[PDB]
């Protein structure tokens, strides 16, 4: 547990660091809030354009000819703004669902990776999934995925099963293996090895039909008991 | 020093021989970058690091340890 | 078989609109924004289309390879895992798929060009050489840390009791599964060589584009209400206070032209990286893990799976 919570604690400090040295790292939150800025001001400035008006001015058009003269201009605005919402009305209702397919993609992990424990690989950040923890940030969230990672690996010699008196055993929980004198059967991702018993392993047939059966004795744990 | 692509003309960077992590990421598998006197280089990028596995039919490799990362999303 | 990225082109809004003429552009400064706001749209596009296949595929660290000798325990890679004497090391399937799917400078006349993928299909089909050989040899943890060598058989033992089967199964039936998963790959072979109608779905993609480009040229030839469709002949024609009046519809026509066609593909792209997602996914929960999802990864308890790209695609045997 001790070691756990320092790692811990320690990784939790270098987000902060990752976040105050880095202006990179919200490139998506920060992006959103410039494509929409952007499409306003293209949006805006679509005001001061002519779109073949004699100007750009609306009251101008009303200020210097008669109106069926303005008339036939005054389309050209209208029909060049009108035209130009459009595009930015669409852009939005597309763009805006692209939110709206990222924000399930947050309302799911905010299901499943916090309020749960995911198993979906790589859903929850690499490496196995642990827990996770939301922050809001402006207009957008953030979470925390506190992940486990393994790390120092020993090889070994492993093998899929054993003969004991004929009789396989496979393991009940996670491989054989062996440094290469005795045989020791360990979960599978954090080598914690264990003697052999009936306990670890079942039984299955008898051995040939295996491919790559090894021998070794299988320990009984209840003979002691029935040593005296 | 003109580097015919398969993306188009580059003028202006100097083709590399090596082959690193990609970094400016032009085309067909170009990407440039600044550093060595230094001046940009384009060069091949390298899919990866490369690797390889030792297999072997009984040979298992079983972490003894492990970290606990955060990331962020 | 999903999509994954789409054909990147980009479009000059200047030239396809105003062939040669300032007088052309000149009224075309007019509306302003527009010319420069589709290619902030179709970039928009074309960058993430290298950003789909970026996270579809590499997902992986270290390109890795499998060892030179292979001893699966009896399963037979040899049709997908790379190709060593093609090439481009595409391995057997995967090239069955090149052929199977399908003028690039036909569209790019009029500004329509078509700039090359981030990736190469080369490139592409090194990941997929590298998920695939670190899901063999690795087992699935190559996702979740260092890569770490598991003898195959056993692994699908492991693959295994994800199904609720136990394991003494496999080992106990090793032979024949094999059999039946080396003979299962078979008929994919036969599947893909036989028929047109497996991939469909990439043969799609490529003609929607294409299928948009064309119209979109093909919009070049048409009056829109102006006196030809041909820019200099009104220019030639006549005196420009006429050509003017023309020319808008032109370019109204033709501006309003591109906007169909950007936003279709602005549509389509989303639908496109709505399909990449869904391919991230399985590539990384079906690839990468084994999925516990049903009917994600193909109907039956599942097993592991194969990535193979395919152009502007990819496919995986699960
Ligand atoms: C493999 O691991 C086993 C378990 O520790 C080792 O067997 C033990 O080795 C230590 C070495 O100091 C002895 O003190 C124990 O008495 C051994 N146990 C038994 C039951 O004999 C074995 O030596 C290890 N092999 C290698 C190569 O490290
Ligand atoms: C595991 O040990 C057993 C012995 O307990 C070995 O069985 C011998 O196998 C050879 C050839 O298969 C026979 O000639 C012997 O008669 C067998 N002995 C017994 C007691 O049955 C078996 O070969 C060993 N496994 C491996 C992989 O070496
Ligand atoms: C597991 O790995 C961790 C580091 O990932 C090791 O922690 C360090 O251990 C050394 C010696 O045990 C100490 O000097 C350091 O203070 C530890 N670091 C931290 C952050 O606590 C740990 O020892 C490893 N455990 C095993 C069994 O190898
Ligand atoms: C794996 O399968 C491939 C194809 O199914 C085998 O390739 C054939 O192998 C035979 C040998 O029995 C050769 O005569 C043929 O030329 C091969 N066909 C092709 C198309 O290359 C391969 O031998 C199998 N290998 C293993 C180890 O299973
Ligand atoms: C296990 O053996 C392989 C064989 O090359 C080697 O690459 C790997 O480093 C070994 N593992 C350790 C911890 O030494
Ligand atoms: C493993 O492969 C070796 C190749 O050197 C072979 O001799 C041995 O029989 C195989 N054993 C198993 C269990 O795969
Ligand atoms: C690149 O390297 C090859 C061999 O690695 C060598 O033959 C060639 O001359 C080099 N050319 C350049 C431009 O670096």
């Amino acid at each position: 547990q001790k070691l756990i919570a320092n790692q811990f604690n320690s990784a939790i400090g270098k987000i902060q660091d990752s976040l105050s040295s880095t202006a990179s790292a919200l490139g998506k939150l920060q992006d959103v809030v410039n494509q929409n800025a952007q499409a306003l001001n293209t949006l805006v400035k679509q005001l001061s354009s002519n779109f073949g008006a004699i100007s750009s001015v609306l009251n101008d058009i009303l200020s210097r000819l008669d109106p069926p003269e303005a008339e036939v201009q005054i389309d050209r605005l209208i029909t060049g703004r009108l035209q130009s919402l459009q595009t930015y009305v669409t852009q939005q209702l597309i763009r805006a669902a692209e939110i709206r397919a990222s924000a399930n993609l947050a309302a799911t992990k905010m299901s499943e990776c916090v309020l749960g424990q995911s198993k979906r690989v790589d859903f929850c950040g690499k490496g196995y999934h642990l827990m996770s923890f939301p922050q809001s940030a402006p207009h957008g969230v953030v979470f925390l995925h506190v992940t486990y990672v393994p790390a120092q690996e020993k090889n070994f010699t492993t093998a899929p099963a054993i003969c004991h008196d004929g009789k396989a055993h496979f393991p009940r929980e996670g491989v054989f293996v062996s440094n290469g004198t005795h045989w020791f059967v360990t979960q599978r991702n954090f080598y914690e090895p264990q003697i052999i018993t009936t306990d670890n392993t079942f039984v299955s047939g008898n051995c040939d039909v295996v491919i790559g059966i090894v021998n070794n004795t299988v320990y009984d744990p209840l003979q002691p008991e029935l040593d005296s | 020093n003109v580097f015919q692509t398969r993306a188009g003309c580059l003028i202006g960077a100097e083709h590399v021989n090596n082959s690193y992590e990609c970094d400016i990421p032009i085309g067909a598998g170009i990407c440039a970058s600044y550093q060595t006197s230094q001046s940009i280089i384009a060069y091949t990028m390298s899919l990866g690091a490369e690797n390889s596995v030792a297999y072997s039919n009984n040979s298992i490799a079983i972490p003894t340890n492990f970290t606990i990362s955060v990331t962020t999303e | 078989i999903l999509p994954v990225s789409m054909t990147k082109t980009s479009v000059d809004c200047t030239m396809y609109i105003c062939g040669d003429s300032t007088e052309c552009s000149n009224l075309l400064l007019q509306y302003g924004s527009f010319c420069t706001q589709l290619n902030r749209a179709l970039t928009g596009i074309a960058v993430e289309q290298d950003k789909n296949t970026q996270e579809v595929f590499a997902q992986v660290k270290q390109i890795y390879k499998t060892p030179p000798i292979k001893d699966f325990g009896g399963f037979n890679f040899s049709q997908i895992l790379p190709d060593p004497s093609k090439p481009s090391k595409r391995s057997f399937i995967e090239d069955l798929l090149f052929n199977k799917v399908t003028l690039i400078c036909a569209q790019k006349f009029n500004g329509l060009t078509v700039l090359p993928p981030l990736l190469t299909d080369e490139m592409i089909a090194q990941y997929t050489s590298a998920l695939l050989a670190g899901t063999i040899t690795s087992g699935w943890t190559f996702g979740a840390g260092a890569a770490l060598q598991i003898p195959f058989a056993m692994q699908m033992a492991y693959r295994f009791n994800g199904i609720g089967v136990t394991q003494n199964v496999l080992y106990e039936n090793q032979k024949l599964i094999a059999n039946q998963f080396n003979s299962a790959i078979g008929k994919i072979q036969d599947s893909l060589s036989s028929t047109a109608s497996a991939l469909g779905k990439l043969q799609d993609v490529v003609n929607q584009n294409a299928q948009a480009l064309n119209t979109l040229v093909k919009q070049l030839s048409s009056n829109f209400g102006a006196i030809s469709s041909v820019l200099n002949d009104i220019l030639s024609r006549l005196d420009p206070p006429e050509a003017e009046v023309q020319i808008d519809r032109l370019i109204t026509g033709r501006l309003q032209s591109l906007q169909t066609y950007v936003t279709q593909q602005l549509i389509r792209a989303a639908e496109i990286r709505a399909s990449a997602n869904l391919a991230a996914t399985k590539m990384s929960e079906c690839v990468l893990g084994q999925s516990k999802r049903v009917d994600f990864c193909g109907k039956g308890y599942h097993l592991m799976s194969f990535p193979q790209s395919a152009p502007h695609g990819v496919v995986f045997l699960h």
